[PDB]
């Protein structure tokens, strides 16, 4: 099984901040890996599918990169709406593992 | 999940007369889904009825199905000598396919 | 764009199966793949079998041979999962979700409610 | 001629492996199918499992499910059994049965069938 | 293959030259015209048609030709002129499991008029009986997944294909490449050429 | 769609051509030179024919032939563009020219245009219901006492699109100007009929004093004086009169 | 010498195509007679025939009845190839595999 | 006028992968083409594949599919083949052939002397 963890685990943001989440992968997955996002009490969302490629409604300030085994979410402006749990998820060979869930928070 | 109950298991009659044989399902069954097969003892079976009315090519004119809703049967017009050997019939609907009992003619 | 509901919550004794059903309405059916994925309250995301109906290729997890399996109805346009030998760790709610032949099988573009099964004594 | 001919019988023991296999000719083996079934002697008949040839799809029997393999190829058109963890009582006669076919309409059911093979396991 | 792509190409200006960057070893056939002499003459339209097909199919994309994606997925034209392009995408398209995201069709009544495109999946019944949507006998289902693998040898693995046609009318060609330049020279006897001014 | 019923029908009034119509030919350029061509034009002296908007309400289905004439002494801008087509539906391929207050589009597509086309601040456009294959577009700067005469040739030759305009502050008034080449466009499609729309100031809508003209082109022989700076100044017409023809 | 099918009209005085200007020339005041035959019979092989062959780059147009038999990698851009088959850097050789 | 070497005999186990070289040394190394052939001890000839390197073509053996790898350099003009899940009856004599542009590139030319490759307990 691909085991895969994503950094940071937890990462503190502001409106129209600029952060990243990277995630990286065991061995090489070519770009088979999808970004999921989730608010705390409901189903999560897909955004990202061929770590490039846009879902139609999701905002185009989401912003994917990756070649394999290590691929990164770049979000430019951020808005309250964005304080959620991001996920990874491999498709490549069998058992499709999961990240561990990356929190998006307001400084307090 | 099909089972396909089959009675007389033995039969005995003399030849130039008719004989019947059934294959009667427990559950339903399309027509066209179902067949019926006779082996010589120790020679692999052969297609007799397939669709539960019609016969295959080279089957003689002597045998004629019933096809009934959910209890086939299979009446013999005439017998010969060739016909006296083991019978079997199959289902051929989603369900694992299985076979009967086997029907013994003297 | 497709609306989907699954089933309701469920309470059951670890001695027995629970099945739960997941119905889809909206588009075609026969270019749709089904997944059923777990989330635990205690830890992450894991996946547990995948499906296509109309081709027939079926694949579960590494770690639950003989446990769960997924069969989808046709004329209903539903999928049903049925998980045997209920274990105490196994309360969780387990989510409905969905692949399209316009995209990828594996990745899932949208998301069910979800459904709430729990075991106790 | 539309015939199948089939491999001939094999002895082994308990704990081997068996392939067995039938050839095919006399008709297009393109849009047929295959069904393996067997029968000890002085015992009914029972289905194994069945294979598309030009599909790949297979369905096994409930029973025999974990110990069955089908496989065919297209160019020596051939369909192939593999049937591991032999027991005493896998004594049985195993036939291959194919409708026919024109290219155009194919036959309705099972008509043809192989000379089947006889295997012993025994040690 | 089956749901293969169409896209329009007219009022622009094409540079061919790039495509020769797409791979070290991909076939560029060519068929009525000379892939060299692209640069020179222009058409009125182009169409380009893009899918994924198995490596060792790629011979049946071709005038003339016959099998399975020829005449059941995709034909072309016997007196068919402009270019076919395919390169090996195994990097790209492949999955360790096995793709199925690439479907064909297997079984139809009739071979496929060129340029046709046929998306129908009513189960297809070989034999007289009409089973009405059941995978039982002789209804098989026409679609097929390749199972793409990066495991498989080059016979099998995934190749992208990119089919570009051409073809006059009376509307004016505006479909035409580059025609480069040169520096100016000033109060020296010279050769000029000003929009085909010599 | 809206049908209107409030048409005054009148029959089409007439006026003379005089010595309007005419157009640069190429792109040469020359000076002190002068030239006989052999190109369509507009004849000298002949039958224009009139409309009038006010309730009078013109707005008929024209012919094409092998060119089309458009003059207008108009104020506040009420005609905005032209149809162009043969059956001027979805069954064949049309071409749309519209200019309003923002900019210009030309979009050549497979309208189902409206019985009874117009535009109605104004932000009401009633010409059309579907655009379904369809292939051609294009944006440009607009071409924008009665103070406006604007004045436009159209011709269709070999798949090319070609329109001149001219536009002079001021019957049709006795003068000369020429026209000059504004776009060309390789459209390629058949043209034999055309129809005009209007923008109309609700108000149900109140529609000011306008007027247009439309001349029809046939093939001829003319005499062109360029200026010395290029600029033509005077034409003969060479099958007007028997003087016209010896000089 | 052994061509393509649809190339048999570029064998003709003032024609212009890949093989009028890379592989063959012939002079615009040509006199004689060109004969071709198909040959399918005699250069075909089923898994590909490889030994015919045609040149695709050249710097610039052969004169009247030139031979040009260099195997030298061709530079189609700015930076130099070195022989090497790199990027904008093409081998100028390909084959006519025959089927 | 052109000569083929080889390397020398080798003795291997059966899990393992065999490295032969070829080095061949006159002419124009970009009009040639290797092609490689078993000999059994008891039997003859086998044909394995074909590479021509300069037009990046591979094709080999139905049966030794996704076992023999062919390769060869420009810079030192020498051929490598790779063998992979060797077995039994692999025991016999590796022969390195060539195949020059005036003839045929399938017909083998020039020939090494041969190595012998085998493999026991
Ligand atoms: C315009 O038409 C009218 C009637 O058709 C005619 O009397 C008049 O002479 C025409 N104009 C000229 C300049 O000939
Ligand atoms: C218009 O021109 C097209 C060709 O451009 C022709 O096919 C069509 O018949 C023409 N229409 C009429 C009414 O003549
Ligand atoms: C030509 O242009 C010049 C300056 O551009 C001007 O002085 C002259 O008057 C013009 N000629 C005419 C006839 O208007």
């Amino acid at each position: 099984d691909i085991q895969m963890t994503q950094s940071p685990s937890t990462l503190s943001a502001s409106v129209g901040d600029r952060v990243t989440i990277t995630c990286r992968a065991s061995q090489s997955i070519s770009s088979w890996l999808a970004w999921y996002q989730q608010k705390p009490g409901k189903a999560p969302k897909l955004l990202i599918y061929k770590a490039s490629s846009l879902e139609s409604g999701v905002p185009s300030r989401f912003s994917g990169s990756g070649s394999g085994t290590e691929f990164t979410l770049t979000i430019s402006s951020l808005q309250p709406d964005d304080f959620a749990t991001y996920y990874c998820q491999q498709y490549n060979s069998y058992s499709h593992t999961f990240g561990q869930g990356t929190k998006l928070e307001i400084k307090r | 999940e099909i089972v396909l109950t089959q009675s007389p298991g033995t039969l005995s009659l003399s030849p130039g007369e008719r004989a019947t044989l059934s294959c009667r399902a427990s559950q339903s069954v399309r027509s066209s889904y179902l067949g019926w097969y006779q082996q010589k003892p120790g020679q692999a079976p052969r297609l007799l009825i397939y669709g539960a009315s019609s016969r295959a090519t080279g089957i003689p004119d002597r045998f004629s199905g019933s096809g009934s809703g959910t209890d086939f049967t299979l009446t013999i017009s005439r017998l010969e000598s060739e016909d006296f050997a083991v019978y079997y019939c199959q289902q051929y609907d989603n369900s694992p396919w299985t076979f009967g009992q086997g029907t013994k003619v003297e | 764009q497709v609306q989907l509901v699954q089933s309701g919550a469920e309470v059951k004794k670890p001695g027995s199966s629970v099945k739960v059903s997941c119905k889809a309405s909206g588009g075609t059916f026969s270019s749709y793949s089904f997944i059923w994925v777990r989330q635990a309250p205690g830890q992450g995301l894991e996946w547990m079998g995948r499906i296509i109906p109309i081709l027939g290729i079926a694949n579960y997890a590494q770690k639950f041979q003989g446990r769960v399996t997924i069969t989808a109805d046709k004329s209903t346009t539903t999928a049903y999962m049925e998980l045997s030998s209920l274990r105490s760790e196994d309360t969780a709610v387990y989510y409905c979700a969905r692949g399209t032949e316009y995209g990828d099988y594996d990745v899932s573009h949208d998301w069910g409610q979800g459904t709430l099964v729990t075991v106790s004594s | 001629q539309m015939q199948l001919v089939q491999s001939g019988p094999e002895v082994k023991k308990p704990g081997t492996s068996v392939k067995v296999s039938c050839k095919a000719s006399g008709f297009t083996f393109s849009s047929s199918a295959v069904q393996w079934v067997r029968q000890a002697r002085g015992q009914h008949l029972e289905w194994i499992g069945w294979i598309v040839v030009g599909s790949g799809n297979t369905n096994y029997a409930q029973k025999f499910q974990e110990r069955v393999t089908l496989t065919r190829d297209m160019s020596t058109r051939t369909a192939y059994m593999e049937l591991s963890s032999l027991r005493s009582e896998d004594t049985a006669v195993y036939y291959c049965a194919a409708p026919n076919c024109n290219s155009t309409t194919c036959h309705d059911g099972f008509d043809i069938w192989g000379q089947g093979t006889v295997v012993t396991v025994s040690s | 293959v089956y749901a293969w792509n169409r896209k329009r190409i007219s009022n622009c200006v094409a540079d061919y030259s790039v495509l020769y960057n797409l791979a070290p070893f991909f076939t560029f056939k060519c068929y009525g015209v000379s892939p060299t002499k692209l640069n020179d003459l222009c058409f009125t339209n182009v169409y380009a048609d893009s899918f994924v097909i198995r490596g060792d199919e790629v011979r049946q994309i071709a005038p003339g030709q016959t099998g399975n994606i020829a005449d059941y997925n995709y034909k072309l034209p016997d007196d068919f002129t402009g270019c076919v392009i395919a390169w090996n995408s195994n990097k790209l398209d492949s999955k360790v499991s096995g793709n199925y995201n690439y479907l064909y069709r297997l079984f139809r009544k009739s071979n496929l008029k060129p340029f046709e495109r046929d998306i129908s999946t009513e189960i297809y019944q070989a034999g007289n009986k009409p089973c009405n949507g059941v995978a039982g006998f002789n209804c098989y289902f026409p679609l097929r997944s390749y199972s793409f693998r990066p495991t498989y040898g080059v016979g099998h693995q995934p190749y992208r294909v990119v089919v570009l046609s051409f073809e006059l009318l009376h509307a004016p060609a505006t479909v035409c490449g580059p025609k480069k330049s040169t520096n100016l020279v000033k109060n020296k006897c010279v050769n000029f050429n000003f929009n085909g001014l010599k | 769609c809206v049908n209107l019923t409030t048409r005054t029908q009148l029959p089409p009034a007439y006026t003379n051509s005089f010595t309007r119509g005419v157009y640069y030919p190429d792109k040469v350029f020359r000076s002190s030179v002068l030239h006989s061509t052999q190109d369509l034009f507009l004849p000298f002296f002949s039958n224009v024919t009139w409309f009038h908007v006010i309730k009078r309400f013109d707005n008929p289905v024209l012919p094409f032939n092998d060119g089309v004439y458009f003059a207008s002494i108009e104020k506040s801008n009420i005609i905005r563009g032209w149809i162009f087509g043969t059956t001027l539906d979805s069954k064949t391929q049309s071409l749309l020219i519209v200019n309003n207050a923002t900019n210009v589009v030309i979009k050549v597509c497979e309208f189902q245009f409206c019985n009874d086309p117009f535009l109605d601040m104004e932000s009401e456009f009633r010409v059309y219901s579907s655009a379904n294959n369809c292939t051609f577009e294009y944006v440009s700067q607009p071409f924008l006492n009665f103070k406006n005469l604007r004045e436009f040739v159209f011709k269709n030759i070999d798949g090319y699109f070609k329109i001149y305009s001219k536009h002079t502050p001021i019957d049709l008034p006795q003068g000369f100007s020429a026209l000059e080449p504004l776009v060309d466009l390789p459209i390629g499609i058949n043209i034999t009929r055309f129809q005009t729309l209007l923008a109309l100031h609700r108000s149900g809508w109140t529609a000011g004093a306008a007027a247009y003209y439309v001349g029809y082109l046939q093939p001829r022989t003319f005499l062109l004086k360029y200026n010395e700076n290029g600029t033509i100044t005077d034409a003969v017409d060479c099958a007007l009169d028997p003087l016209s023809e010896t000089k």
